[PDB]
RNA sequence: GCGAAGGCCGGGGGCUAGAAGGCGAUCAGACACCACCGUAUUCCCGGCCGUAAACGGUGCCGCCCCGCGGCCGGCGCGCGCGUCCCGCCGGCCGCCCAGGGAAACCGGGAGGCUCCGGGCUCUGGGGGGAGUAUGGCCGCAAGGCUGAAACUUGAAGGCAUU
């Protein structure tokens, strides 16, 4: 399921990036 | 694998519509000669003319055992039932519904 | 809900004539249907009409003769100025020479040529072409 | 009213018909046997049947009329109805395209269509469409009128029905015209015209 | 080769019972041979268009297959338009297979006015709608100082119709000319089926005049 | 003639046309042309033109079928100009398919 | 009435005037190869015999598609008193 | 586009149904997909019945006859032939094929 | 306010099945499918979540609507009379004539509509970028809801034919 699997790498990639954020806030 | 070929068949059938009486049922041999005189018809070539006799014994074998190329030599017999009325007429000789109509058959 | 009882009728009475049925019934009356029918009698659209009364709503059967080609109605009614009854005419009816478009007007339902000699308008009630 | 003739109907069961009933046909059937048999109504097959032969009488050249019937046990009837009148036949399969392709073996183009069975003749009802011959039909209870100008209610399964109604029509086109008087009987007799 | 009647119409045709294109109309007759289309306008013929020339390919187990498939607006400035397609190998055969088939089914237009009249028919006489693939046409009458203001294609239909004034508006995929010219057609095949209240008088039905019933 | 015509620059169409008529006039059962060459195109094109029935193989062909091949050397280069015309009516031989039944007696 | 479209002198112009289909009076095209014409005979008093006047009508081929000619047959024959009106 | 009307399954005025196991995939399928055949058969094989009745010391025992329901998945089927891909006219027919045995 | 499943957070309970995890074959690799074992979960109770190919991929109320069949409930008519016959009303369905559509197909509508207007809400406007960035809110989280642009590109798509 390539539409399912690329929400889950853009879920995955949204974590990290808010994550990253947090570490600057 | 010897299937007799339409082309066979064709010139068969006609030949023993045209001819019935001229061939025999059991007989290739006669068959042959009819199919090989220059009025019944002109058969390029042996082949086609020893196949077409041998297809026309078996059906002429079919002809004669059963109606199976019309037969006008039967035709008269289903000409006759075709005028055949019979003397004594089957159907010439619910209940309401004639009643319902004003004029009652069997009445009562 | 039931809401322009007019476009009901006319659907029905349109839809009737289709399949040629001779007589169609509406199942509410109104002054507007009943004088939608007058004017499409006065043009000889609709054969003959008969209300049977319920103490209700009023039922109303029309006898067609099968000339109605179509017949709608314009929701929400438009006023109309006198002077755009050639507009509405183009966009609305088969040709400038025949068909008919009905208005309302203060002096009563009647046809757009009958308003267009009084030189007055109203709001579209429907067309009957 | 033909008295005589009601009485040979009711033998031949041209009142009885198949148990489904069109709402078309409605009209025709006086009521039904508790077994869900249907009776149409004698008189409307005779002021049918009538109705049909004024209308075949219109036709001035006989053959220009052409009867159609795949259904074995009516092919007899259809037969004995064009020798004993004048129109044309086309009995059992109906090869298409008769109508509408000049070529065909057959290609004809009638004034008038005589169909045995609405359903089993289906497919030259729609061929007279594009080439405007009005049709006539013998039918059953449950017959779709599509492509029928007149239909003739009859048993139109039985062959003694099959066979008498095609006689009645016989008749009668004759005796509107010459042939046969209207008041003395046919010499042709209805069995004759009944397959077996 | 000369003309010999494969159709009973035609042989009536010849036999002259029958005058004029217009009666065979008149008593809905099909029409299957082009020869009585030209019997009726013998001088001069009548024009024809060609349009359109397509070269469509039906893939096989070697390849595709190309046969050229052409439509044609037979059709001459009185009222009768055809328009019909036809396929073949070759463009030539194409072309004369369409401008048959378009012979075949020449249609009367009923042409009519717009307000004013004066005795010359002008206009289509009603706006006038057909409907071919996803090209809906819509004929609307015109005054008469206005021409045939229409797509390039759809305005020789309406000229090859004699209507010389004409308001069109169509909508849908227009560039498939196929189906624009189909429904510039269609609209003006069922110009007489339309009824107008001039129509309203009933008269005749007396089969005497009929060309079904005429047997020579 | 056909190579003489196409020399010409008498059209491919109507000249394999004017050839499969003259078959058609003389009664022959059948002729086919097939130019084929540089036909109007950098690549090579086949324009075969057929009226009528053609029978292709078999004994029958080689006494009842009539070949000719000329090489036409228009600007483009050389073409190839074919007619192939089959008569079942020649002379005193029959095609050995077709039995002949006329009458009834 | 001139039943034709007529110009301003007069003159009805309109060539082809179709037939008006009898049961739903609605104009019967150019190519409606459905559409039909059925004429029935008139009998004498004498034995039903024809007088060679026949009452014609014209159908369309969407009437006949629905099936409603049966029934419109016999309501239109009987007002002109061609059928048994019953 | 819908391939079926009924969508693959006899699902109407339901909403969600009861879940049913490939026999032999053990897949889950809406009960609506499931094949669903009856099958009643001898308990023992058919050939070996006649002389096991006769070996069978009790008077007139019947031989029992086994009755039991096999459900398979779409996917299950196809590849067991219990039913076969039909052409788009042949879909339309529901009418069990040869004329429950 | 309600909302499948999975998830969560406090309490239970715990057979089975079983994401993770472990193994055993396979294969070039297999860490995937097939076997074996097995935690979270599944089950309950109180909360949270707020999503599904949540589909009938078809909003809701209103009218007209062509016949033919089945099924469910209520009622009525008639007769041998039976859970019969025939309707009516509300559903659940199949087949279709017209009509419609680009078709597949809808036809109790996707009809009555280029001859276009019953009422009322929601959404869409070539393909990506991107459901991303950022801002708001909501959530314990997972995330939900809202939501771009710069820029790129001449195609993407539907249904049918071979």
């Amino acid at each position: 399921m390539r539409a399912k699997w690329a929400k889950k790498r853009m879920r995955k990639l949204k974590r990290k990036r808010r994550h990253m954020k947090a570490r600057s806030k | 694998g010897k299937v007799r070929t339409k082309t066979i068949k064709r010139a068969a059938r006609k030949i023993v519509e045209n001819n019935y009486e001229s061939l025999k049922p059991k007989d290739f041999q006669n068959n042959k000669a009819i199919c090989s005189k220059r009025n019944v018809a002109i058969i390029p070539s042996k082949r086609l003319r020893n196949k077409v006799a041998g297809y026309v014994t078996t059906l002429m074998n079919r002809v004669v055992k059963g109606p199976v190329i019309s037969l006008r030599l039967q035709e008269e017999e289903r000409e006759r039932r075709d005028n055949y009325a019979p003397k004594k007429s089957e159907f010439d000789v619910t209940q309401q519904m004639i009643d319902s109509i004003g004029f009652k058959c069997m009445s009562t | 809900v039931r809401i322009n009882v007019l476009r009901d009728a006319l659907k029905s009475i349109c839809n009737a004539q289709r399949i040629g049925k001779k007589q169609v019934i509406v199942r509410p009356s109104s002054k507007v249907i009943i004088e939608f029918l007058q004017l499409m009698q006065k043009n000889g659209y609709i054969s003959d009409f008969a209300v049977v009364d319920n103490h209700r709503s009023n039922r109303i059967v029309v006898n067609l003769i099968g000339r109605l080609n179509k017949a709608g109605v314009i929701s929400p009614r438009f006023d109309i100025p006198a002077n755009d009854i050639e507009k509405w005419v183009v966009n609305l009816l088969p040709s400038r020479l025949f068909g008919h478009i009905i208005l309302t007007t203060s002096q009563g339902i009647m046809d757009h040529i009958e308003a267009q000699h009084r030189q007055i308008g109203g709001k579209v009630i429907g067309y009957f072409y | 009213l033909k008295e005589a003739d009601v009485k040979k109907m009711l033998v031949a069961t041209t009142h009885l018909g198949v148990r489904n009933i069109d709402r078309r046909m409605q009209f025709y059937i006086f009521d039904r046997q508790k077994d869900g048999t249907f009776v149409f109504n004698l008189q409307k097959v005779w002021a049918k049947i009538v109705f049909a032969a004024r209308i075949l009488v219109t036709i001035d050249d006989p053959a220009e009329i052409a009867v159609v019937a795949n259904r074995p046990d009516a092919q007899r009837a259809i037969l004995k109805f064009c020798k004993y009148t004048h129109a044309t036949a086309f009995p059992g399969r109906f090869i298409p395209g008769n109508f509408t392709n000049r070529m065909n073996p057959n290609y004809c183009e009638p004034r008038l269509l005589l169909v045995n069975d609405p359903v089993v003749d289906r497919q030259a009802i729609l061929e007279a469409s594009y080439v405007n011959i009005p049709t006539i039909s013998l039918c059953n209870s449950d017959a779709n009128l599509k492509f029928i100008d007149v239909a003739i209610p009859c048993n139109n399964k039985t062959p003694m029905s099959i066979g008498l109604i095609y006689w009645l029509l016989a008749r009668e086109v004759l005796r509107l015209k010459g042939s046969i008087s209207r008041t003395e009987e046919w010499d042709v007799k209805p069995d004759l015209f009944v397959a077996l | 080769e000369e003309w010999h009647p494969s159709t009973k119409l035609g042989r009536l045709v010849k036999a002259g019972k029958i005058e004029s294109l217009y009666d065979i109309f008149k008593y809905s007759l099909p029409i299957k041979e082009t020869e009585i289309i030209d019997y009726f306008f013998p001088k001069s013929e009548l024009a024809e268009e060609v349009c359109n020339i397509m070269s469509v390919q039906k893939q096989t187990t070697a390849g595709q297959r190309t046969r050229f498939r052409a439509h044609v607006i037979v059709g001459n400035r009185d009222g009768f338009i055809g328009y019909g397609a036809g396929v073949s190998k070759e463009v030539a055969n194409a072309i004369k297979k369409a401008a048959k088939n378009a012979r075949l089914n020449i249609v009367p237009v009923r042409r009519g006015f717009w307000g004013g009249k004066l005795g010359d028919p002008h206009t289509v006489s009603s706006k006038l709608s057909g409907k071919c693939g996803s090209v809906r046409v819509r004929l609307i009458p015109a005054p008469r100082g206005a021409g045939i203001v229409a797509s390039p294609t759809v305005a020789k239909v309406l000229e090859f119709a004699g209507v010389s004034d004409v308001f069109t508006r169509q909508s849908g995929h227009s560039r498939t000319l196929m189906n624009s010219v189909g429904a510039v057609y269609n609209a003006l095949k069922s110009s007489y089926s339309i009824l107008t209240p001039d129509l309203w008088k009933k008269e005749q039905l007396d089969h005497v005049q009929d060309i079904r019933t005429m047997s020579l | 003639n056909l190579r003489a015509k196409l020399e010409e620059a008498m059209p491919i169409r109507r000249a394999a046309y004017s050839i499969i008529r003259t078959a058609m006039r003389a009664g022959a059962a059948g002729c086919e042309v097939i130019v084929a060459g540089k036909l109007r195109a950098q690549r090579a094109r086949a324009n075969k033109f057929k009226e009528g029935c053609l029978i292709s193989t078999g004994h029958p062909k080689r006494i009842f079928l009539a070949e000719a091949t000329r090489h036409i050397k228009m600007r483009q280069g050389v073409i190839g100009v074919k007619v192939r015309i089959y008569n079942p009516n020649i002379r005193g031989a029959v095609m050995p398919d077709k039995i002949e039944i006329g009458a009834f007696s | 009435d001139d039943i034709g479209m007529k110009n301003s002198s007069g003159v009805v112009v309109d060539a082809y005037i179709p037939r008006k289909c009898s049961a739903t009076n609605r104009l019967i095209g150019p190519k409606d190869h459905a559409a039909v014409q059925l004429s029935v005979a008139r009998v004498n008093d004498k034995g039903k015999m024809i007088e060679n006047n026949y009452v014609t009508f014209a159908f369309c081929g969407a009437i006949r598609s629905r099936g409603g000619v049966d029934s419109a047959f016999m309501l239109l024959a009987q007002e002109h008193g061609l059928m048994e009106r019953l | 586009p819908v391939k079926r009307r009924n969508n693959g399954r006899s699902k109407y005025n339901c909403g969600h149904t009861n879940i049913v196991r490939c026999q032999n995939c053990h897949r889950c399928v809406p009960k609506d997909k499931v094949i669903k055949r009856f099958t009643i058969r001898n308990i023992v094989d058919n050939t070996i019945a006649d002389d096991v009745l006769n070996a069978c010391v009790i008077q007139g025992f019947a031989i029992p006859k086994l009755y039991n329901k096999v459900q398979y998945c779409v996917s299950c089927s196809i590849h067991n032939h219990i039913v076969r891909v039909r052409s788009r006219e042949d879909r339309k027919i529901r009418t069990p094929p040869k004329r429950n045995s």
